[PDB]
RNA sequence: GGCCCGGAUAGCUCAGUCGGUAGAGCAUCAGACUUUUAAUCUGAGGGUCCAGGGUUCAAGUCCCUGUUCGGGCGCCA
RNA sequence: GGCCCGGAUAGCUCAGUCGGUAGAGCAUCAGACUUUUAAUCUGAGGGUCCAGGGUUCAAGUCCCUGUUCGGGCGCCA
């Protein structure tokens, strides 16, 4: 930890992220007396955590070992428990950027579901910025509640337990912007309007279905937001390899290697449609 | 026209393919399944089975409240109020499958909380599971090439069908051409060909090792008639030809088959040296530069040839070098890209990309060199 | 010509495709006395033309040269004159392929348009299939009747002037496959299972709108039509040129050259999705 | 808040972008017309404005029969009934716009007989011709990015903006961090960097040839507290720094600012030699791989490091070469496709796939050496 | 006499018969340098496509006219 | 005693700390070859991911249990 911030020395409480060769990860919270296995050996926290620092080579059980990484909110959103469908950086990249958050921006966000997103805007706002998040499942609300203050980012995030298409976000222009994740956005275009500042701000939603983002323009257009945009954002992966084709027999008595990149996967799927608008006064 | 017995034909289900000849008395696995095929004939194509002890039997072709929100669904695991041993019960007992998604269902204390959408989406997931419909459908370039690309890719060098079209279209194939071809993609390129000509015209196959592989062609089920105009031709003595430097019982049966191959291959030896085809396609594992750079020598002025490759790096080698030799015009390197949707009520979207892993392709036309 | 069959030779009445470098073309009819003008010079058809094989390298005015090609649909496609939007060799050839197109087979088709797609279909069901093609347009369908007579290709097509949404093809039963561009095309959903034989076909509608798209899969699900299924192809095009980027001035007293495929637009658009759908008897 | 003389700021029309800092009595083009900034002060961002002889006046921010078919539409050419040259006149006459809008539609014989949605795309095409709307916004790398990619993207290595996004998020730019950056892409990847660091924090900026360019930087409007972390430091001097080997009116003015830079490169050098930096981001026209290889020295373990290159295939040698040097994990190479969207009424469907001609992305976490 | 082809984006002017129009040059500005009513080298800033009309599906690789630059044929359409 | 990790797709059996699970081997078949109750070389055919349940938006890089293979900690959760 922090998330917020970068240090150079693991302690108790930080969540540390073990590459475990490959791509793969975990996220581990650091505590005393505590062990993780991996498939590289056990690792005991107290003597091969705790006190080092982050990015070493940590040898764990038999000759094994693994790398700790500092935590951030793109590692975090490679290794936290999801307890919803949530979005991943390509996504957040964008929509950070569309929105135009930046240090003292403030946020409003539903749903906050597995806080993908929340970490994401809490890393870019802070420290003078603050989200007010909103999720109407009780144990979800508590969850991501527990998690902003074992992140220690409990300073730059309000929760509420509520329903943002009835009751809003729980403030009144205050916002820079507004984000929306959930079923029924054109719900919550009116109380987006109403959450942005009176000076203006800017909206995004998201929706994996042509017809939420088509209820979600003409919503958007009769509250009076205007500079409409829909978005969608592919990511694409490649692999390095080096690939010899054989030459063929023509009975004969040039074809060298090469470097190629290709894709990881044959297929990109689709996450969703972002849409953006802005509000200005007038 | 109807399914009759020896018929090669395709298996589907859902969008799972697998060819199949027909054979009386024969058993046949199909996505975790064991079959006769015996009881599926004089039904028309696209007709549906069911699978039981091991053998299939016609089914038809053909065949409410709910909640907003699931801000009150927590996920106790306890929703399912019948057991993973009961399960199998229902199974064993041979059970129809229909009545065992009923009963999840029933079972199911979250299912009437449940969104439409999700109530929907709960019962297809079931249905795939338990209500296993298998359609008999006929071979085309079309399943044939889906089928490939998603069971068999490696063998037919990752061809996307989508770009097998594409070649078929930028080579203009058609009855009545005289074409090469050069390919290791199990036959399939041969016998999208091969449909497209209608057994009119010819077709010189090139093969490397000691023949072409023709195991996806038979999965078309061509008429004999075909066959004639079909003649092969081995890769290793194409140098020799461009130069004109070319030349008990069952020991019997082997010298019967010998002379016959041997006789073919100088027919075949001599429609080449004519130079004077009408198209070229080449897909296959070979790095593709010399098979061009070679094989377009047997191909006619103002002719298309097409070459595939899994890789782009090797065609931008094969552009330049067709530059420097000259003879061709409109040099084209491409790809394609295919989105595929879902399209349902208010469920509209893309599934998926398929992007870079479909192979690319260089074309364009011969032109008279100059003299 | 023929589009239906390869001849060596030049002769009157021809349709012949020229190119004139880079990936410029330009048909032209091939008629004694006539002239025509391109940017290398003049080509006089009785004496440059007529006679000389198709694939030559024609000498013009003042040294300047072209070469002269053989017509097929595909060049066609990029040289017809316009009537309206028209079908590009891309999606020609999924729709081709997807309907199962081959020699002997029978089709239907509306709306004609400009009949990039009536020849590419032509080409393939030849000699033995059929085209019925119908467009609504009096001029438009009296155009595509002229150039099937031009280019030798009547006996393989029949135009009917109607409207295809109400009177339908103009046959019954008879078609192996059916391909819809017109803007209503699910007005014509029934039309087309009339039109394919009773023992069944396939089925293919291009549309620009998605709501266009889920229209007509309503009415192919309601009217029996399986096996629906929908997409879109998207080419890319590639430059392909060598490289060199320089080498940073580190203060220092590798960086070679390579060979890349670049696409030669930034975008690719899009031109419609294709809806292909099965009928079969039940 | 609001807007007032000698602001940077950005012009917009439909999606035309062009940026400008606004000055008394300064002549300005954009989108063929010339304009006087004056007029536009003292209202609120987003404001719109339209032109006349060589000013801006502020207007509103915000202000049926039809056929079915085109089966009977004909161009004959003379559906519109008045002449090019009537159109000059009304125009020089210095009407409106909106009344040559509604005056060509009343002359269009065919407008009537058109489908709603025809005549909608008609007259969208006729106002956006004639009704010349200019906003005012402010900058923003959302705004920035987009525009730099539509108007000069020669000048940033054809970056395009999601791509820039992808980079910030990688390289986890915050408020806090000391960043390295190397770029040619006319300062906006460093106005993006100093957008999401908020004046909190160090950039350390690697310049070739006799200067950074801030051009693009410019446009931003930071205010002065933005400098004071912001330093520069020749990139043709790195080698020696990572050896230690490194050490009448106007002349004088000259010696003022060549000790003043001679003062800021040893502080910048002193911050770079602590080799603790918290990410490294690189962009330019140059190779790659020496940049890479030379500046991750300068960052400390566990930091994102994001390399863009236009091209790809330097960035598979800068991953060999990576994995050679060690000192490096999670390695990724990466490139975004960005596709927009039409989104009406029965007329919804994307527009562009924005595909390869933005650029890749190889990023990866330092960590530690072996030893 | 007319006809047929091909071009017009940066303040100005150009851009290739490889399916080469976001690629440049001039000029301007800045650094460096010395030769200073300034030169030289290096670099930077500057791009949305000539106007008008008509048409294609609700996606233009569409058409016509005008302005202007250029190429070609020949008194023929 | 228990706990924690990681694996199950082809008839069978495997697959790498580089962000390596459509990649193979065995066996089988075919060609070629000679050494022939057969060997050898080459090649071909064979792939949709262990079962069951629950959950996420109307997109899984989601979770639980059972079966079975393996790794690790230690009588502690
Ligand atoms: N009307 C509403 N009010 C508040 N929360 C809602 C809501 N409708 C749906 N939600 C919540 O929205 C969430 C959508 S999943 C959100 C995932 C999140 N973007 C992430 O990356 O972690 C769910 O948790 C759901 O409970
Ligand atoms: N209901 C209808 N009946 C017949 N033709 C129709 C029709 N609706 C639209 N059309 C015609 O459909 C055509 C669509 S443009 C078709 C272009 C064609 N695919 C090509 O590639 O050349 C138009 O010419 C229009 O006149
Ligand atoms: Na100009
Ligand atoms: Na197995």
């Amino acid at each position: 930890m922090s998330f917020v911030a970068y240090e150079e020395l693991i302690k108790e409480g930080d969540t540390a992220i073990l590459s475990l060769g490959h791509g793969a990860m975990v996220a581990v919270r650091v505590q005393r007396g505590a062990q993780t296995q991996t498939r590289h050996g056990v690792l005991r926290h107290s003597v091969d955590l705790i006190g080092r620092p982050f990015g070493s080579k940590v040898t764990c059980g038999r000759g094994g070992w693994v790398y700790v990484l500092h935590p951030t909110p793109e590692l975090w959103t490679l290794n936290l428990p999801h307890r919803t469908q949530i979005l991943y950086s390509t996504d957040i990249a964008l929509i950070t950027m569309m929105l135009e958050l930046r240090p003292g921006s403030v946020v409003c966000e539903s749903g906050t579901g597995s806080g993908s997103v929340s970490h994401a805007i809490i890393r870019t706002i802070a420290p003078t910025g603050h989200l007010h998040t909103v999720e109407f499942h009780q144990q979800r609300a508590e969850k991501a509640r527990e998690e902003f203050q074992e992140h220690r980012v409990g300073r730059w995030v309000t929760v509420r337990t509520q329903d943002v298409c009835r009751s809003g976000f729980g403030v009144s222009h205050v916002a820079d912007a507004v984000f929306l994740d959930i079923p029924s956005p054109w719900e919550a275009v009116g109380h987006a309007w109403d959450a942005l500042k009176v000076e203006g701000g800017r909206f995004c939603s998201f929706s994996p279905c042509i017809e939420q983002v088509q209820r979600t323009c003409q919503a958007l257009a009769a509250r009076g937001f205007s500079e409409l945009s829909t978005l969608e954002v592919l990511p694409q992966v490649y692999n390095v390899r080096t690939v010899s084709l054989p030459p063929p027999d023509l009975g004969t008595g040039d074809t060298s290697p090469f470097r190629s990149g290709t894709p990881m996967k044959e297929a990109v799927g689709h996450t969703g449609y972002l849409t953006f608008a802005t509000k200005t006064p007038g | 026209h109807r399914i009759r017995d020896g018929d090669f034909v395709v298996l589907k289900r859902e969008d799972v393919f697998k060819a199949v000849q027909v054979q009386r008395r024969k058993k046949v696995t199909f996505e975790k399944q064991w079959f006769y095929l015996d009881n599926v004939i004089g039904h028309s194509y696209g007709t549906a089975f069911e699978v039981t002890s091991g053998g299939s039997l016609q089914p038809k072709k053909k065949r409410k409240e709910a909640g907003t929100d699931n801000r009150n669904i927590v996920d106790d695991g306890k929703s399912q109020k019948l057991t993973q041993d009961d399960i199998k019960a229902l199974k064993d007992k041979g059970i129809k499958g229909e009545e065992i998604v009923q009963q999840l269902i029933e079972n199911s204390t979250t299912f009437r909380d449940k969104t439409e959408f999700a109530q929907d989406k709960y019962i297809k997931k079931k249905k795939k599971k338990y209500e296993a419909i298998i359609t008999v459908v006929k071979p085309s370039t079309r399943i044939l090439s889906i089928m490939y690309y998603a069971r068999e890719p490696g063998k037919i060098n990752h061809m996307r069908y989508d770009t097998l079209a594409q070649m078929l279209t930028l080579g203009n194939i058609r009855a009545g051409n005289k074409m090469i071809v050069m390919e290791t993609c199990a036959g399939l390129v041969l016998g999208a060909m091969m449909e497209r000509m209608g057994g009119f015209g010819s077709i010189i196959q090139l093969y490397p090792g000691g023949g072409p592989v023709r195991a996806a062609t038979a999965c078309f089920g061509f008429p004999k008639s075909f066959l004639s105009g079909l003649y092969e031709f081995p890769l290793n003595k194409v140098d020799s030809l461009l130069h004109g430097t070319f030349s008990k019982d069952y020991i019997q049966e082997k010298q019967r088959r010998q002379e016959e191959q041997r006789k073919r291959h100088l027919e075949a030896a001599a429609l080449l040296s004519e130079r004077n085809a009408d198209g070229l396609i080449v897909a296959s594992r070979f790095h593709p530069t010399p098979l061009l750079l070679s094989l377009l020598d047997f191909v006619a002025p103002s002719r298309p040839f097409v070459v595939y490759c899994q890789y782009k790096e090797p065609l931008l080698e094969c552009y330049t070098k067709l530059r420097e030799r000259g003879g061709v015009i409109n040099l084209r390197l491409s790809e394609t890209w295919l989105r595929n949707y879902q399209v349902l009520p208010d469920r509209s979207h893309p599934k998926l990309l398929m992007s870079g892993g479909g192979g690319y392709l260089l074309s364009g036309f011969t032109v008279a060199m100059d003299n």
